[PDB]
């Protein structure tokens, strides 16, 4: 009669690398990386994305006349940029410090317009339109021109007293000719101010042709600011000032992220979003992409972590 | 192995062993069979479990990393913020890679010690009534029925 000492063996494929082994066979094992993700655009725990497929982020922010849609005011977990949206500085010009601009919004979380000045405030006009912004112009600022062959110094005040930060925009007009500047100002030396308690930017215009855009040779440098809660924003100008008219009242923290791609969304909610696709897992690592945000797992660029869990599968035959 | 039992002197697994990773197969007039030992198995499971879920618990925390948009005068910070983001990638991936690799060798050696214990644990209660054959088997000096085999298999064996 005997008794004897054994361990498991089992038909399991499973296989482990060690350090001084590597494909070692095992009875049991967990595989500790979520490699799977739904192809889609979906919804996170903090919402919805705003996807923009025909305007971009500064277009939305500078009220491109081709973005109405988005005038009522939105809110977001995060931002999609398809590459069919086209739709930004439709008048020819730059954004001074465009990055951060788009940082600082794509941070938020919701955006609300709200009236800096209003067209009565004015004495000379403020109905400017171009052709190279579907025959209209921009809904956060209004292009200010001369009035009965007049262009006093304008001296507008504004105090934020909404207890929430004010983001405002404006530009400076720079004509292709000397007859344009005088046309639209009556002078060809101007001098514009923006200022508040704590900036104080001026500016004055450069007459000349720029090389064609949107079939223009002229621009408009294109600026922006946040008024704190108490302060106040004065302008003054006597010519070539894009004024003031609407800004955003930015509020919230979103995931911060803007993902430029044509994936196409849906109407699904996940734990993990990538530019990839969602995903929801309980395993601790993935590697779907180092660009996911949510409430996800580690990202790690394998293609398997393989946890032994049983005892070496070891055949008896 | 480490401990020398598992694809050691217990040369190879036995696939009747269903219910657990270790077990006891006896010989005697009534016939040959094998069962797991569920005090060793339990407490290897229990550990097993603990060791994965704390691996979980310890690993599963995400990084953040944005894809920053960079103007065509910022080329050093955009050089600067990708080393960040390479190192802290390259950094984790090593840190997963080897403790997975680490770990997995102390769990295989860890069940060849298990297998080890419980062996040495039947050798020191079967004392001189038995004989090793070498390759995980004790030859009893007497004749020893299921009534027997049990009191061998439970730690109760009268004779050690
Ligand atoms: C447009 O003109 C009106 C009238 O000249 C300006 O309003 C006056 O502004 C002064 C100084 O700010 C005040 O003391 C008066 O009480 C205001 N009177 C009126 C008519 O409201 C107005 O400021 C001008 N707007 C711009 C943009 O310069
Ligand atoms: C991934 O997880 C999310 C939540 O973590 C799941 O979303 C739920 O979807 C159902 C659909 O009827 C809603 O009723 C729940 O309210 C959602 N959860 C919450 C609180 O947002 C989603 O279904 C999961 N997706 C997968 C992979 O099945
Ligand atoms: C993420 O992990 C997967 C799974 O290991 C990687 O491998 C691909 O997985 C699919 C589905 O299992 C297979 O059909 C392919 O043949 C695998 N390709 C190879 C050889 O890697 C996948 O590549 C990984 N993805 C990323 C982003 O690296
Ligand atoms: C180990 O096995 C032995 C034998 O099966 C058990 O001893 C028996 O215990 C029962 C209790 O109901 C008695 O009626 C029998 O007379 C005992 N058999 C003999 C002759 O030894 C023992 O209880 C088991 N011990 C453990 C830890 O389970
Ligand atoms: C295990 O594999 C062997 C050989 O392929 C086969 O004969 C046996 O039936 C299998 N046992 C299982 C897991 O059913």
């Amino acid at each position: 009669d005997k008794i004897c000492i054994g361990y498991q063996s089992t038909n399991s494929t499973e296989t482990v690398d060690t350090l001084t082994e590597t494909n070692v066979p095992v009875t049991h094992a967990k595989e500790l990386l979520h490699t799977s993700h739904n192809g889609m655009l979906c919804a996170t725990n903090l919402g919805h994305p705003l996807i923009l497929d025909t305007c971009t982020i500064e277009g939305l922010i500078y009220g491109n006349p081709s973005c109405d849609l988005l005038l009522g005011g939105r809110e977001w977990s995060y931002i999609v940029e398809r590459p069919s949206a086209v739709n930004g500085m439709c008048y020819p010009g730059n954004v001074e410090n465009l990055e951060e601009l788009r940082s600082l919004f794509s941070s938020a979380s919701s955006y609300q317009r709200i009236q800096i000045f209003p067209d009565t405030i004015w004495n000379v006009s403020y109905s400017g339109t171009s052709s190279a912004c579907s025959d209209s112009f921009y809904r956060s600022m209004r292009w200010l021109t001369q009035k009965n062959n007049a262009y006093p110094i304008q001296d507008a005040q504004y105090t934020n007293n909404r207890g929430k930060s004010i983001l405002f925009m404006w530009g400076i007009n720079h004509p292709p000719t000397d007859t344009v500047q005088t046309n639209l100002y009556t002078r060809t030396d101007t001098t514009t101010s923006v200022t508040t308690e704590d900036i104080n930017r001026t500016f004055k215009p450069v007459i000349g042709p720029r090389p064609l855009v949107n079939g223009l040779h002229g621009r408009i440098d294109y600026y922006w600011s946040v008024l704190k809660p108490g302060q106040t924003l004065r302008v003054r100008s006597n010519g070539n000032l894009i004024a003031p008219w609407y800004g955003h009242i930015l509020s919230g923290e979103s995931h911060g992220r803007i993902l430029k791609t044509d994936l196409n969304s849906g109407n699904c909610v996940v734990q993990c979003q990538t530019e990839r696709g969602g995903l929801n897992t309980t395993l601790p690592f993935h590697n779907v992409s180092k660009y996911a945000f949510g409430n996800c797992p580690k990202y790690v660029g394998v293609k398997s972590l393989k946890l032994a869990v049983g005892l070496r599968n070891v055949p008896a035959r | 192995g480490l401990f020398g039992a598992i694809a050691g002197f217990i040369e190879g697994g036995w696939p009747g062993l269903v219910a657990g990773w270790y077990g006891f197969q006896h010989s005697n007039d009534q016939g040959v069979g094998m069962a797991a030992d569920s005090d060793s198995t339990q407490k290897a499971i229990d550990k097993i479990t603990s060791k994965v879920n704390n691996i979980v618990d310890k690993m599963n925390k995400q990084y953040g990393i944005i894809d920053h948009e960079f103007s065509e005068i910022e080329t050093r910070l955009n050089m600067i913020n990708n080393k960040i983001d390479d190192q802290i990638q390259d950094i984790w991936t090593y840190n997963a890679e080897l403790l997975v690799l680490l770990e997995n060798q102390k769990t295989l050696d860890e069940h060849d010690a298990n297998v080890n214990n419980l062996y040495n644990k039947v050798k020191r209660a079967l004392g001189s009534n038995a004989m090793e054959d070498g390759k995980g088997c004790f030859e009893l000096y007497h004749k020893c029925d299921d009534q027997c085999m049990e009191t061998i298999r439970n730690g109760t064996y009268n004779r050690r």
